[PDB]
């Protein structure tokens, strides 16, 4: 719904128009009731009556960041939490810009899955650690804090396998010699391309990026688990080493007119495609 | 009314102080005897009623406690301040642990010196090397041997 | 080429000299430690004009300016 | 003299939100200086009322208009600075100033040497 | 309109408690180093007494060498030396102050007397070198005089930071109260140390005078610096209280 | 107008009274049309109509410097910018208190007489940079206080006067001149003059006794041919024998009834511009 | 390049919150050149406009879109961090910086030498 | 009893910003058994919900108001000085700390043994 905020408007006009008595910033009284019961009509059936579901993400628009307003107040009640999308962090860089301090989901571990809630339960503690670290020298949660920040900025959605992938890789540690500002670089390279098999030390039996389909029995299985652990950090032991070695090497060369803006041009390019 | 000087905050065989900058490495424990060596040559510091001041040279200390164990330092410079009493206070500007020091690195640092000797700025500036070589070789021969 | 001495430099710079060697002497494992009790690391300077300090220069700072 | 007073304390009253930010040794020089004569200002504003005997516990004070022009001015002009801040508080025009001034002196003197009593 | 500024306000707040949280802390690591010294302190300076203590109290230029602050935040400390200064000033007076706000409080306050100021970023800690630095500076544009005087800030406990000072009487007249304490009844508590520094040659007892000097200085910087953290943990713990209240 | 938010407090008892809904602070709908048709009646006519005027100077009562309020932000609207009077400014000191970064002219270029025009474009790059640099001394910083002390004045000054010290601030007549003695500076040049009085006189037309230069100044302009020389050395006599005869005093008298009689005299120079 | 200038309007107005509080000594020294550029794109953001002759006392700009968008390339890229910072105020693109300082240059200098 | 607690626990939060300060070392005699104390005081108040059995993984506690006074009382007397941190954390009374206690004895008796021959 898009949204929700121009609804009320709509319905206050209504109300108001036919002599409603009205209440808090001029809306009826039934405002709330309003989105109460659309809301509520959203839910995940059970089994008894097909197992289905109607999931809802209702938009409302806050006027300077202001969430006491009566509808905006009145949605969030009724919601199952949100995803708070700050101004400063728009223009700051951060894209999608969802304030994590901010935003809440109310049934989050259950929703999840069981592959992505392996890597996710440990980045609720990197990321604490490194938000207090920031606001008061870099320890390991510092290094590998701010790697995450920058692999969360991407324009188009990215596929299951090829998120958790570079998730997993910042969890272990594969990107802590990789700087901050060639993580996108990184991140490109090993989803689209790949340095094992660009001719040389490749030999893995059957986990590549290139094979899209893996993404299935990742979701099934997990990345920490007997069949896919040790195939996988031979994928991402490669992609570091040759990254680092061939890749890299050229930011300690290029100091030049039309290298540096060369090398800008390839790296912002590299936030769109995740 | 007027202002309190600096020192009234202070308060207060043989019994020594040795120090660096401004901070104690021992405070009045007692001692059999200790060794320095400057301007007259290894005048051993012991027991007596002697009462004199001795300006120290780049050279080791070696503090020898009554039992019978021994702990070597080197200095860079200062001077070693004897009482009547049995008691004396060793102020030094550095006081490094005969450990702390390495004989590879020094040797290496007399080779780099003598290099800067022959093609100096001028006659006042090459005397200031002949200072740290005349520490090197110290440092080098303390650690050897003795 | 020999007299520190006769060419000037006091008592005090001959320490200065004397410890900075003492302490580019220390072992590799704990030098850090003794490096912080030597490194020259100051200046000595006016406000002149408007918010544009001169820099005296006299006393050299610096070891091999001795 | 009376713009003075009201040209002081709107001086004083920006200076009192540098205060409470920064701090009090953070001032200028000139500025410790208008502080001084200000938070003076404000404490001989106070006037002890003769019908509010029963709340103040102290005799009342008709304070004459030349009185009142002739003491704030002097205050003004820094002729006051080396009385005491209290001494200002809750009392008429310069001559029960300075006669409270003359009992802090006094009180402060007999507390001082029952403190210099002991020694050793 | 009112809703949005008051936020705007309140958010401003948020930003001033975190930025001098921010002070607060780094400040206590220093004042952790810092203190890393209390335990020691005090015996280095013995025999330095033996040569300097005055017992108590202008013909010749009287150098002034005040220790304070590089930026400010610290409180009454700038101020209390300022108050010493202000005190003394006789008709032969020169100042040579230690310190970014010495530099710019003496240069306007008094700029007939103010020569110029020595700096130290607080980078490595106070060391032999960096007293020697301020020694020999405080006789080069100044040159010879009557006495250096050091005034500085003496830490004794974490709320209490004490206002002291060293004298250094020139080696003219360093010389011939050393040679009444030699040889005469008087002084008494430097009899025997007069003479067993006179019995020793002229340059050791020149550089005697250079290197207690130095040393007497070393002391007063390195006291300033606990001082200074200290007294800056009560402003700045302070000022928290006044954004908090706020 | 003194004022309209007494006006439209009386419009909204009116409209209250007679059962008009109201909307935002209990005013009617129509208390903008109000204002609105009455400012709006206020104009310059064309050369087809005679070329008449009504100038307008409506006066709005804020409340604790509240330029939200719904009449305040209505008036504002309408009117061709607004001169805003600070409280602070006024107990501070400077008066008229005319906030100067708060006030705006919309038209003020060509509404400018020639002359006046040509002083008044220097002086808002003066004032811009003399506000920036006392938040964060220059040229601009002695000039620019310069300017603030003569904006002080209690009755107004005639167009001779007025620009005459203005000029002398903008060339840099009253720089060696300190902030407190530039009224005493001002008195001097428009009732006294200093030229006539020790002897370095020899101006053969420009004077300040003589008023009837006013409307010369206004067709030609100070920075003009006929004027710039004989003006410049007005100013140039008046300056030297001030710093040499009269500001020579106030490095003397610094005594009891000396230092009062010299805050008497300043303080009233203030009054007259 | 747009972007860019945003991003770095976003740290200045973290940074001048900072400088505030503790000083423009204080601040890193690559934080140091950022101020510098970002006060530099606050000013050159401005521009004297054509129709605001009586206004500004000074001749319009029509400012083209290439001239906009490489004079704002070189600012970010540091390629005018020589440049004094009232050149960039008030006015077109990068020939009128450039124009400015020259003059700035040559007011300077005699200012200088009397 | 129950204001003794309130009593400690506002000095043990008055003392943690002192030893984040000074240090650990740094506080008086007295003070370092009150942070003892008051350490256990916290962990004490810890309990092992019987409806969260699958969440903790231990067994649920009803600890009646005759033993929360007087398990409390005897710490802040110092009768269980001599006891470990650890064993007041997520149990129900007394019993059964000193139960923890006992099994926390035997185990680093084992370990301990274990490495006083590797």
């Amino acid at each position: 719904y898009d949204d929700l905020s121009k609804q009320a408007v709509a319905y206050r006009q209504i109300s108001l128009l036919l002599r409603r008595p009205p209440g808090r910033e001029a809306y009826p009284g039934d405002v709330f009731y309003l989105h109460s019961r659309l809301l509520e009509r959203a839910a995940m059936l059970s089994p008894g009556k097909g197992g289905g579901s109607v999931t809802a993400l209702p938009i409302v628009e806050t006027l300077s960041n202001d969430v006491t307003a009566y509808i905006v107040t009145n949605v969030i009640s009724i919601t199952d939490g949100q995803i708070y999308l700050d101004t400063k962090l728009f223009t700051g860089g951060q894209r999608p810009a969802v304030n994590i301090g901010l935003s809440v989901s109310r049934v989050g571990s259950s929703a999840q899955n069981a592959a992505m809630k392996g890597v996710a339960g440990k980045l609720k503690g990197i990321l604490a650690e490194y938000r207090k670290l920031a606001a008061d020298v870099q320890t390991i949660p510092m290094i590998r804090g701010a790697r995450f920040v920058a692999l969360f900025n991407q324009k188009q959605p990215s596929y299951f396998m090829n998120a958790i992938v570079s998730l997993y890789a910042c969890l272990n540690g594969y990107l802590d010699d990789v700087k901050v500002q060639y993580v996108k670089f990184y991140e490109y390279l090993l989803v689209h391309r790949d340095l094992g098999i660009m001719y040389g030390t490749a030999k893995n039996k059957f986990f590549y990026m290139y094979v899209q389909e893996l993404n299935y029995l990742i979701r099934f299985f997990t990345l920490n688990s007997p069949i896919l652990h040790g195939e996988l950090e031979e994928m991402l032991k490669q992609h570091t080493h040759l990254f680092l070695q061939h890749y890299q090497s050229k930011m300690n060369a290029i100091k030049s007119e039309k290298d540096v803006k060369a090398l800008k041009n390839l790296l912002y390019s590299c936030k769109r495609a995740v | 009314h007027d202002l309190p000087e600096g020192f009234e905050f202070m308060e207060h065989t043989l019994r020594l102080t040795l120090t660096r900058q401004d901070e104690f490495l021992l405070r009045e424990e007692p001692v059999k005897c200790v060794t320095v060596t400057g301007t007259n040559g290894e005048y051993g510091i012991y027991p007596g009623h002697a009462y004199k001041i001795v300006q120290l040279n780049p050279s080791p200390l070696t503090v020898e406690y009554t039992d019978g164990t021994t702990k070597k330092y080197f200095v860079s410079g200062g001077f070693a301040h004897i009482n009547n009493e049995g008691s004396c206070d060793v102020n030094t500007v550095e006081c490094t642990l005969l450990d702390d020091l390495d004989l590879a690195i020094a040797e290496k640092e007399l080779a780099a010196q003598q290099a800067a000797l022959g093609s100096a700025k001028d006659d006042k500036a090459k005397s200031v090397v002949e200072i740290r070589i005349s520490v090197i070789e110290a440092v080098i021969a303390a650690l050897k041997h003795h | 080429s020999s007299s520190w001495r006769d060419h000037g430099i006091s008592y005090l710079k001959y320490l200065n000299v004397c410890t900075e060697t003492l302490h580019s002497t220390v072992k590799e494992s704990r030098r850090a430690k003794y490096e912080r009790w030597s490194k020259p690391c100051y200046t000595a300077q006016r406000p002149d004009g408007a918010g544009g300090q001169e820099t005296i220069d006299k006393v050299p700072i610096h070891t091999k300016d001795y | 003299v009376a713009q003075d007073v009201v040209q002081m304390l709107t001086k004083y009253r920006e200076l009192q939100d540098i205060i409470a930010v920064l701090g009090i040794d953070e001032l200028s020089e000139e500025d410790k200086l208008i502080v001084d004569r200000a938070r003076k200002l404000v404490k001989f504003l106070s006037q002890p009322f003769q019908v509010a005997e029963v709340f103040t516990g102290m005799t009342g004070h008709y304070v004459q208009l030349d009185d009142t022009i002739d003491s704030f001015s002097g205050l003004l002009m820094g002729t006051y600075d080396q009385v005491p801040e209290m001494a200002f508080y809750m009392v008429g025009g310069i001559n029960s100033v300075l006669e409270k001034a003359k009992k802090m002196a006094e009180e402060a003197a007999e507390l001082e040497k029952m403190r210099r009593a002991r020694v050793a | 309109g009112k809703l949005r500024l008051y936020k705007e306000k309140l958010e401003g707040y948020n930003r001033f408690y975190s930025i001098v949280k921010t002070i607060k802390m780094v400040t206590l690591a220093k004042y952790r180093a810092a203190q890393g010294r209390i335990r020691t302190r005090d015996f280095s300076l013995r025999y330095t007494e033996l040569a300097f203590s005055k017992p108590q109290a202008a013909k010749n230029a009287l150098v002034y060498i005040p220790i304070t602050t590089n930026r400010g935040s610290c409180g009454a400390l700038n101020s209390n030396i300022v108050r010493c200064i202000d005190s003394v000033v006789s008709s032969k007076m020169v100042l040579m102050p230690v310190g970014k706000r010495g530099i710019d409080s003496f240069s306007k306050l008094y700029p007939d007397e103010f020569r110029y100021g020595i700096i130290n970023d607080m980078k490595e800690s106070m060391h032999f070198g960096y007293a020697t630095f301020v020694i020999e500076n405080a006789y080069e544009v100044s040159k010879d005089a009557d006495r250096y005087q050091v005034i500085f800030n003496r830490f004794v406990s974490a709320g209490v930071q004490r206002n002291a000072v060293y004298n250094i009487p020139s080696y003219e007249k360093w010389k011939e109260d050393l040679a009444d304490a030699a040889s005469s009844d008087n002084q008494k508590n430097r009899y025997l140390f007069a003479n067993a520094l006179q019995n020793e040659e002229e340059q050791l007892i020149r550089d005697f005078f250079d290197f207690h000097a130095a040393l007497a200085v070393l002391n007063a910087v390195g006291e300033n610096e606990l001082s200074e953290q200290a007294a800056r943990l009560v402003a700045v713990e302070g000022q928290l209280t006044n954004i908090s209240s706020l």
